[PDB]
């Protein structure tokens, strides 16, 4: 046994073009939908939950992840791929960040780091790109709120709003018309469940939606009381309800 | 074919040809004879030589007090296999204080033969082995593939021509065996076994390599004009 | 492509195969065995008139007792001389005294077949390595990237090889003296050489008893070279 | 073409020996099919001895994977089992480490992850199985979660896999569209297990013997499979109304 | 194509070919048999005389693991041995470990496992033979047969090799014909006569049969290998039912 | 077994070329362009960032120039993930040397030392090259203002002007013409934004499609100060040097 | 070894050691020399356990003489010290640390100063006017701290270095065989042959 | 705490005659004052017309005796049968007690 | 590890892999050096298709290992770098165990060896660089040069050229070099050197750098006026 691939998988072809990067985007391409759309005082990121099947409970396949208690995530592409980098941004976290500071990581430095993870597995021996593209959203003190985008070479950019997947080249059209720098965070979800519903074939409401926004501090979610410096998370997943009660005023 | 680029792959009739290509090494080499009676066994080798000028090749490799071989193929991986076998003999005796039995031998060197057929990187060896010894329970002849596989025979040739030999002990077969107490008849018989396969070429005082072990005789080699007395 | 450590159908490695090859694009090297002592020469083959020809050095020691010549790729020789001397002095710092000839060429061989994917090749030079020890008195052995090695009366390797061996063949006998056996080196490297022979372009060497292993001046082997025409010249 | 041989990704951004590998899973020609009642969850598997000098009492494909936890695989009996320890072993250090019993759902998406990484790297093979794990949880009650070669896994109210699977799903979600709810509204075990054949019967369309099948039940505190003679028992009640 | 060149690789079938044709090498090899009796399991197997060279009776092919456990295979011989001496090293580890000597249905994983593992990757290849193993454990007796797949299941009566087809047939009428079950002396002559009449697929060479046997009232529950007077009374019988 | 899917990413080719550094270079020449400009009283880096959106927010994006530490900087033309590799390895190079002797690292060390480990990519570990060409600008007091640039091959030179990326050829052509040795930051300014402004194959030069770095020692006395440009202050350079 | 002495003038950095070696009954020589060059503008003395001194003062020579070559360029001596404190606080929490004190004189060509650095085996580093190890400083700080200038000439400090050394040879118990002297400056590094 | 080394007691006694050599040595092995065994052979024939006795801890000093023996057959696979002399014996058992400089043979040899 | 086997041998008995390599030294920009009676000689070629180079801080072609030994190169300038570094250790390490400064042959030696490494040793391809090394040995006053090449092998020359067209310049210096009298003064042999550049060069501009290295740790490297003058003094002889 032992991996005996310790050579690079992805190479230079004659025109410059790495391969093996370029067909993980397309994979990326073939994946449903996610977008994220930056307020004044939020963030929110959403996609459509396509069930495999009726019989299949949704509701346990989990699209959009917290990573840390004001940073959350979206993909579009490989779903497998996405939930072990979910763990490995989870870890990383606390590992190169927590575990020294006794603070979680602000978001351009975490999406540093699993930007990181998705490069090394395009230079590193014996394995494949990560097929997915991801949408980072959130907010830390002296940053702010931020939305960010990681690609299968690793390379990453900020949005003040953008979408990825099936219908990205339509919805970013959508998208250019409706934002501007004055947003409030019930405009931004607004937007983005009209965008979201031009990429979606049948069903549009909360159970075949899942939308999560960056916004004020929840104490209702931290579980104590006691420390006035700890106010809670600013992640917040948005209930079927919540969802259903915005598709009224629509 | 598609199927002989390394070890780790069979065939699509289940052959593995890297170890049938190790296997024809040997029907290159050199013809030795290996033949045995109740009281003695005996191996017999026809040295080669480069040209006039230099040395005829040794064949024969003492592996312990009672025990030891002949080559036919890369001599080499013989040096290799002997090395490997002079330390289990040893391993034996100092750990156990026991004499190694010919058919553990036997089974020690398949399985180290074996883990390179299975395994990507590595090669089979390319030599063939004739092994005798005299044991706890008599004398012994064995005869190794680098295929892995070893067999306990009373007599036998590997190399070139060595079909003629192995066919000579395989008429002899009643007399050889009953050749106990005469360590001069036995070797008589395989001196003749392997002049069934030579060629164009007669056995001479350099060309001939004799071994010998017994009831009372450690394993010793003989070569130069202690073989002229049976030319 | 194929592995390193792969078989013919045949029966035979090709890259030692290949290996043999090289070594016949080699320079001449000679070696021959008498009662007085071993002889061994080289053509140095000087690729351009400014390379300063003494500074080509395919004759070595090893030890006291053992010298030995390459042709090939020589450059593949020079872990193999550190291995030689290495296992020659380390031989006297266990046992108080010289290393058969025979046992310092089978450790040479023991490096050869260590390749595969140990180093990535097989050596692509053969060594002819000569020298005296009491149990077996004046020995010549050639090594090679097989890991097979002969004991040889005398041998010729290199691009001259089988013109040279069937020289060696006629000339060669059982009495032959030290000043035979170097004007017969001398005679054979000039018959097999594009070049035209003299002391700045051919090498000789021997090992005696006496004396141990030397490399012969360029003034010594000019006056041998001076000898030898002269004779020819007699008949 | 050596994308093709490894898991690399093709240039329409696909895994081929992933692909092929959900092709191996159906080779042995066996359904299996899982449901929840009120309290248990029931799995059933098609059980084919064709060789008469066959020990049918080894042949099976449901494990028991820990004490809460069994397991039904679709795919060839050495991967199985190589998933199978696998998992018993994930479970039993799981309980060691955290102190409480590993969760149906925590399992399948480890060994979801583990299938994944087989699918990342290249020196090692998917695995030709799909794994539907099943339990009653103390946390969210009666679970079905399967796991695939791609690395994929999901939570299901019901759940049917082998080379008939899409009959035996509609058939499933037709029941469920009539009844509105996500299991079956039933107190007993034994009931639960007779709508599992009945509704495999309806779906395949072919009677079945003690022999044909193979049962596995979870119930709180433990997972168990049935002999032949309580299939036996369970066939005469079917058919007795 | 060229999915046939590597271990490890799925076809677009879903087929591991190089596994495929390691079975080959198996159905090239010579005829072993397993027999599961009353209280055990007695196994058997065709060694081909290639020469009168060979001495008899010393040439020995069955394999015992641990000391109630006995191991055949054909194919490649080699593979054989290597699989039984990690069966020994898993055997003596589960021994040392829960002390009580490894039932028989957890020695079966144990090489299961081993064999599966030579199908997850290229730099390996898969074993050369199908192993017929089995004895008598605190449960009672068991019979196993483990393919070059890592596959394998419990079995009434077992058979690999050149001459299977014929072996299983005959092992087929011994289920039907004895609901009730054979004993263990039954058994061993059942196993000659097999041997002697799957022998018909290698008829141009002669052959030495060999015998070995595990029961809990004839041997204790310890395997033995057939010897002697029994041997040559399981000899007489398989000579007079070919005639 | 594995041998078969290895592209053996360090051989020769027939002509005595490497082939991955070949390809890695042509994938470099369609990287935006970064052009550096040393003068007497400091240094200019300018680079295009490729094809932007309206929706993209600039103000907190980097792409193209990054700061190594006080005294150096680097402009970036190839693939951006390959290029934070090298980066924070190289920012920790000269924290290293800082800690060992106690003074700030000197340009070229830094560089050599980045430069050797692309040459390892090349010639042993059976891995692709990086595909990033860097842009050095620093300042160390042995040889005061200097310019390097490094390819994946791990080769390095010193530069008066140089540029990389795309449109190379005709960017240099254009620099060779208005460089002069006595020139002054504030005319390096403008001719960089010059030379980007003609070399471009977007339809216009605008500040939401650059990044712009001085290094001077405009920094009050003995002392040498980095500027990162912010948009606001690209969008006014722009109007002063006449390009909008 | 035993006493090693440093100060630092106007324009030159002097460093004197003794020239003894004493293997425990026997004084085995009297003309040791305690110092090495590590580049043509930087000495470095040194003293403590026997065989580390002239292995640890040899290694950094050789590594200086290295990164000399590498960069055609000479380490300013602050550089210097910095990179032999590091080695002897990495050494400090090894195995078997170095147990080696040293004193490191250096012309700066660059400012055009004099500098003296005391460097201890833990990696205890001071730039100072004056310096020794030991028990050196014990009978010459009082001594130093009374005449010492910042504005003396090479002579002046060769004669308060002369004042040091009879207080050392009247009050110390062991006989150290006088001290080899030697000057550092612009010019590079001098031994004084008459002291 | 756990003492690895004892004393099994012993002399020895080696002379050099102008054309031979004696090696004698007492048969008697003890542990403080009892008596271990009357006849317990201490001075053996190592081949090649060697004689050797390790005398002191006789754990170690039946090991070296057993590993130079090994020694003596090794050096003949080696070097093609040829007689190991004894300067060259002597050399070879310095590099055997040596290589335990720092866990020594608690033994006194003489061949 | 990765441990493939880059340089194997093919049927014919050559190693591609170091074939290859002397392309790319055949590729390098021309080095060329010269040994008089009391003096050795390295001239380098510049190749003009780069200006606007800061010549100050850019790399040159001849590099110092120790005070008394240069090494100057034609090939991949990223691969010399390595071989370099390696030089400037071992010259180091032999100081520090020794106690003497390294010989010019033992220097050669070594890198030679470190040549030969890469060439069978699994994952790692060969230097695409020859060098030229030379100086004087301690103590000694007879001028030393030496060739290394990809393979590993080395010689001793009383003149050589190596990198593109090497095949030129080599004609020159074998018809224009007297064994029996080599270049008695620094001034003949920069002029010899010099001129069997002008062979190859084109503008003898900032084309051609000139290093003399003489006994006792004497190098000093000419600047482009010092150049010219020998440029200027060669072509004024010529027009005749
Ligand atoms: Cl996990």
């Amino acid at each position: 046994m032992t991996d005996r691939y310790s050579f690079s998988l992805t190479t230079f072809s004659p025109s410059g073009k790495l391969g093996q990067i370029d067909y993980a985007l397309t994979a990326v391409k073939q994946g449903v939908t996610s977008l994220g759309i930056k307020a004044t005082n939020g963030v929110v990121i959403a996609t459509e939950k396509k069930s495999s099947s009726p019989l299949a409970m949704s509701e346990t396949l989990s699209k959009v992840s917290l990573l840390t208690p004001d940073i959350g995530a979206v993909y579009s592409g490989m779903g497998p791929d996405y939930r072990v980098l979910v763990d490995k941004s989870r870890k990383v976290a606390h590992t190169s960040y927590k575990r020294i500071y006794g603070e979680y990581p602000p978001t351009k430095l975490l999406v540093s780091e699993v930007a990181k993870i998705m490069q090394e597995a395009t230079q590193s021996g014996g394995v494949r790109p990560f097929g997915v593209s991801l949408l980072i959203a959130g907010h830390d003190e002296f940053n702010g709120f931020s939305l960010y985008q990681v690609d299968p070479s690793g390379s990453y950019f900020p949005w003040k709003a953008t979408a990825i997947g099936k219908g990205s080249v339509a919805a970013k059209t959508f998208l250019e018309k409706r934002w501007n720098d004055e947003l409030e965070l019930e405009d931004a979800i607004h937007i983005a469940l009209l965008t979201l519903k031009e990429s979606v074939e049948g069903e549009f409401n909360g159970d075949t939606i899942e939308l999560a926004i960056i916004g004020d501090e929840n104490p209702d979610l931290l579980g104590y009381t006691g420390i006035p410096t700890d106010k809670g998370p600013r992640f917040r997943k948005l209930t079927s309800q919540e969802i259903n009660d915005r598709l009224e005023a629509l | 074919n598609n199927y002989d680029g390394d070890t780790v792959t069979f065939s699509p009739t289940g052959r593995l040809f890297q170890v049938e290509y190790a296997l024809e090494a040997i029907k290159q080499g050199s013809v030795t004879v290996g033949l045995r009676s109740n009281t003695h066994a005996v191996l017999v080798a026809l040295k080669r030589n480069a040209d006039e000028l230099s040395s005829y090749q040794k064949k024969i490799i003492k592996c312990d007090e009672h025990m030891g071989l002949s080559l036919a193929g890369l001599a080499p991986d013989a040096r290799v296999l002997s090395n490997y076998l002079r330390q289990q003999c040893n391993y034996s005796s100092l750990v156990f204080n026991r004499k190694l039995a010919v058919e553990r031998a036997g089974h020690l060197l398949c399985d180290k033969a074996q883990k390179n057929t299975q395994s990507y990187g590595g090669r089979p060896y390319g030599v063939g082995l004739l092994i005798i010894g005299y044991d706890k329970s008599g004398a012994h002849l064995l005869e190794f593939q680098p295929s892995g596989n070893v067999t306990e025979l009373y007599g036998t040739a590997i190399g070139a021509r060595s079909q003629g030999a192995k066919t000579y002990l395989e008429r002899t077969l009643d007399t050889f065996i009953k050749i106990d107490g005469n360590p001069d008849e036995l070797i008589k018989a395989g001196v003749e076994a392997i002049s069934q396969s030579l060629r164009d070429e007669s056995l001479t005082v350099d060309n001939l390599s004799i071994a010998i072990v017994g009831k009372d005789t450690p394993f010793t080699i003989y070569d130069g004009e202690a073989v002229a007395k049976y030319i | 492509d194929r592995g390193v450590s792969t078989f013919s159908p045949e029966g035979r490695l090709f890259q030692v195969e290949y290996s043999l090859e090289a070594i016949k694009l080699g320079s001449t090297a000679i070696g021959i065995a008498t009662k007085e002592g071993v002889v061994l020469g080289v053509e140095k083959r000087a690729t351009s008139p400014l390379l300063e020809s003494d500074s080509i050095e395919k004759i070595v020691e090893i030890d006291r007792h053992i010298g030995c010549a390459m042709s090939g790729l020589t450059a593949d020789a020079r872990s193999m001389i550190e291995h030689a001397r290495t296992a020659a002095v380390t031989h006297n710092l266990y046992y108080d005294e010289d290393i058969n000839v025979e046992s310092l060429t089978q450790s040479v061989c023991d490096l050869a077949l260590r390749f595969g994917e140990l180093m990535s090749r097989p050596f692509g030079v053969a060594l002819l390595i000569a020298g005296h020890d009491a149990d077996d008195g004046y020995q010549l052995f050639h090594a090679e990237p097989s890991g097979t090695f002969y004991r040889y009366n005398a041998k010729a390797i290199g691009s001259g090889s089988e013109g040279a061996q069937a020289e060696l063949l006629n000339e060669w006998h059982s009495s032959l003296t030290l000043k035979e056996a170097e004007l017969l080196v001398l005679k054979i490297l000039k018959q097999v050489m594009e070049e035209k022979l003299d002391e700045n372009n051919a090498q000789l060497s021997c090992i005696t008893k006496q004396d141990g292993f030397k490399i012969y001046d360029n003034e010594k082997t000019a006056e041998l070279i001076k000898e030898l025409k002269e004779k020819e010249a007699a008949e | 073409g050596y994308d093709r041989h490894i898991t690399i990704f093709s240039p329409e951004g696909r895994l081929y020996q992933v692909e092929y590998a959900f092709k191996a899973t159906n080779q042995t020609n066996i359904n299996s099919l899982a449901v929840r009642g009120k309290d248990c969850t029931v799995v059933i598997s098609q059980k084919k001895v064709p060789d008469k000098l066959l020990d049918p009492t080894t042949v099976s494909y449901i494990f028991c994977i820990s004490r809460t936890i069994g397991m039904v695989v679709n795919g060839p009996i050495p991967d199985a089992r190589n998933a199978a320890l696998r998992a018993k072993a994930e479970a039993a250090e799981f309980r060691y480490k955290y102190g409480y019993d590993m969760p149906c759902d925590v399992l399948a998406k480890r060994m979801a992850n583990l299938s994944q990484i087989y699918t990342q790297r290249a020196y090692m093979r998917p695995l030709g199985v799909i794994l539907t794990f099943v339990s009653v949880d103390e946390e969210l009650g009666p679970s079905i979660y399967k796991t695939d070669p791609a690395g994929y896994y999901v939570g299901y109210k019901a759940t049917a896999t082998g080379p008939k699977q899409q009959e035996i799903t509609t058939n499933l979600e037709n029941h469920f569209k009539k009844s509105k709810i996500d299991h079956i509204n039933e107190e007993s075990w034994e009931k639960v297990v007779e709508f599992a054949i009945t509704h495999m019967i309806d779906a395949l369309g072919t009677e079945f013997s003690k022999n044909d099948l193979e049962v596995g039940v979870a119930t709180k505190d433990k997972f168990f499979t049935l002999s032949a003679e309580n299939i036996e028992e369970r066939l005469v009640a079917i058919a007795e109304q | 194509t060229g999915y046939d060149l590597s271990n490890s690789v799925f076809s677009p079938d879903g087929r591991n070919f190089q596994v495929e044709y390691a079975v080959k090498a198996v159905e090239n090899g010579t005829t072993s048999i397993g027999i599961k009796c009353n209280d055990g399991v007695v196994f058997a197997v065709e060694k081909l005389i290639t020469s009168k060279l060979l001495v008899p009776q010393k040439n020995v092919k069955i394999q015992v693991v641990d000391r109630h456990i006995g191991c055949v295979y054909s194919g490649l011989i080699p593979d054989g041995r290597h699989l039984v001496n990690r069966g020994r090293e898993e055997a003596a580890s589960f021994k040392k470990l829960y002390k009580t000597p490894i039932p028989i249905p957890a020695f079966a994983d144990r090489l299961g496992q081993y064999v599966q593992a030579h199908t997850l990757y290229n730099s390996v290849r898969p074993f050369g033979v199908s192993t017929i193993f089995g004895g008598v454990d605190k449960n009672g007796a068991h019979l196993y047969m483990l393919e070059p797949s890592g596959s394998y299941w419990g079995y009434k009566g077992a058979a690999t090799g050149k001459g299977r087809q014929s072996a299983k047939a005959e092992l087929e009428k011994l289920v039907d014909h004895h609901p009730e079950g054979l004993s263990a002396r039954e058994a061993v002559k059942q196993a000659a006569k097999i041997i002697y009449l799957a022998h018909e697929d290698n008829k141009e060479k002669d052959f030495e049969l060999e015998i070995s046997w595990c029961s809990l009232s004839e041997t204790n529950g310890l395997h033995k290998f057939v010897k002697g007077d029994l041997l040559q009374e399981a000899i007489d019988f398989a000579q007079k039912e070919i005639n | 077994g594995s041998r078969r899917y290895d592209s053996r990413t360090t051989i020769f080719s027939p002509e005595g070329r490497l082939y991955q550094v070949e390809y890695a270079l042509e994938s470099i020449s369609h990287a935006g362009t970064a052009i550096g400009i040393m003068a007497s009283d400091g240094i200019v880096l300018a680079a295009e960032r490729k094809v932007t959106s309206t929706l993209l927010e600039q103000d907190t994006s980097t792409e193209k120039l990054y700061k190594l530490n006080d005294k150096i900087a680097v402009a970036v033309a190839g693939l951006t993930a390959d290029a934070e590799i090298l980066i924070n390895t190289a920012r920790i190079h000269a924290q290293n040397y800082l800690k060992t002797y106690n003074e700030d690292i000197p340009v070229e060390i830094l560089v050599r030392r980045l430069s050797d480990i692309k040459q390892g990519y090349t010639q042993h570990g059976g891995l692709r090259p990086f595909g990033v060409s860097f842009i050095y600008a620093g300042y160390d007091d042995r040889y005061g203002y200097q310019l390097y640039t490094s390819n994946p091959s791990g080769n390095y030179t010193g530069w008066k002007a140089i540029s990389v990326g795309a449109n190379t050829s005709a960017a240099q052509t254009l620099l060779q013409m208005d460089y002069k040795d006595d020139m002054k930051v504030d005319d390096a300014i403008e001719l960089a934004l010059k030379t980007l402004s003609k070399t471009t194959d977007s339809s216009a030069l605008t500040y939401d499609r650059l990044e712009f770095a001085t290094i001077r020692k405009g920094a009050n006395d003995g002392e040498v100060y980095q500027k990162i440009f912010k948009p606001q202050e690209i969008k006014d350079i722009l109007v002063k040097t006449g390009i909008t | 070894m035993d006493i090693i002495l440093g100060i630092r003038v106007q324009d030159s950095v002097i460093l004197a050691s003794s020239k003894a070696v004493t293997r425990g009954i026997s004084v085995l020589k009297d003309s040791d020399d305690k110092t090495r060059q590590l580049s043509p503008h930087t000495l470095m003395s040194f003293a403590g356990e026997a065989g580390d001194t002239v292995q640890f003062a040899e290694y950094i020579q050789a590594n200086i003489q290295l990164y000399s070559i590498r960069e055609d360029y000479e380490l300013s001596p602050q550089a210097v010290s910095s990179f032999v404190r590091q080695e002897l606080a990495k050494s400090i929490r090894s195995r078997r640390p170095y147990q080696v004190n040293v004193l490191i004189g250096g012309y700066d060509k660059k400012k055009n100063k004099p500098e003296l650095y005391q460097i201890d085996y833990l990696g205890t580093k001071v730039e100072l006017p004056y310096g020794a190890h030991g028990y050196s400083g014990f009978y010459t700080f009082s001594l130093l701290d009374h005449h010492y200038r910042p504005d003396m000439t090479t002579e002046e400090g060769l004669d308060l270095l002369k004042l040091c050394v009879q207080e050392l040879e009247k009050r110390m118990p062991m006989d150290f065989k006088g001290v080899i002297v030697k000057i550092v400056d612009k010019d590079g590094i001098r031994q004084v042959d008459d002291f | 705490q756990f003492n690895p080394y004892g004393d099994n007691g012993g002399t020895i006694l080696g002379i050099a005659g102008e054309d031979f050599a004696v090696l004698a040595g007492d048969t008697r092995n003890i542990t403080d004052y009892s008596i271990n065994s009357r006849y317990e052979p201490k001075v053996f024939d190592c081949g090649d017309n060697i004689v050797m006795s390790a005398n002191g801890f006789a754990a170690d000093g039946d090991a070296l005796v057993k590993r130079f023996k090994n020694s003596v057959k090794w050096y003949h696979f080696d070097h093609n049968d040829k007689k190991l002399s004894i300067n060259s014996a002597a050399r070879n058992i310095q590099h055997l007690l040596y290589g335990k400089r720092f866990f020594p043979y608690y033994v006194h040899t003489i061949i | 590890g990765y441990d493939r086997a880059l340089s194997i041998f093919s049927p014919d008995g050559h190693i591609f892999q170091v074939e290859y390599a002397l392309e790319a030294v055949k590729r390098g920009t021309c080095a060329v050096g010269v040994k008089g009676k009391n003096c050795v000689v390295l001239g380098c070629e510049r190749r003009s298709t780069l200006k606007l180079q800061d010549t100050r801080i850019t790399p040159s072609k001849v590099s110092k290992i120790d005070s008394h030994v240069v090494l100057s190169f034609s090939g991949l300038n990223a691969d010399s770098r390595i071989l370099i570094e390696k030089a400037r250790v071992e010259a180091q390490s032999h100081r520090l165990t020794l106690e003497d400064p390294v010989t010019v042959e033992y220097l050669t030696r070594y890198v030679a060896g470190v040549q030969q490494r890469y060439t069978q040793s699994g994952g790692v391809r060969p230097f695409g660089v020859s060098t030229l090394i030379a100086g004087f040995d301690p103590r000694d006053d007879e001028p030393k040069l030496y060739q290394t090449e990809p393979s590993g092998i080395y010689s001793s020359w009383s003149a050589q050229t190596i990198g593109r067209n090497s095949k030129t310049v080599r004609e020159f210096l074998e018809k224009n070099y007297d064994r029996k009298e080599p270049p008695a003064t620094v001034e003949e042999c920069v002029k010899l050197t010099v001129r069997s550049l002008l062979e190859v060069v084109q503008t003898g501009a900032k084309n051609i750098e000139i290093t003399v290295v003489k006994p006792d740790s004497d190098i000093v490297a000419l600047s482009s006026e010092e150049i010219n003058q020998y440029v200027t003094q060669i072509e004024q002889e010529k027009q005749e």
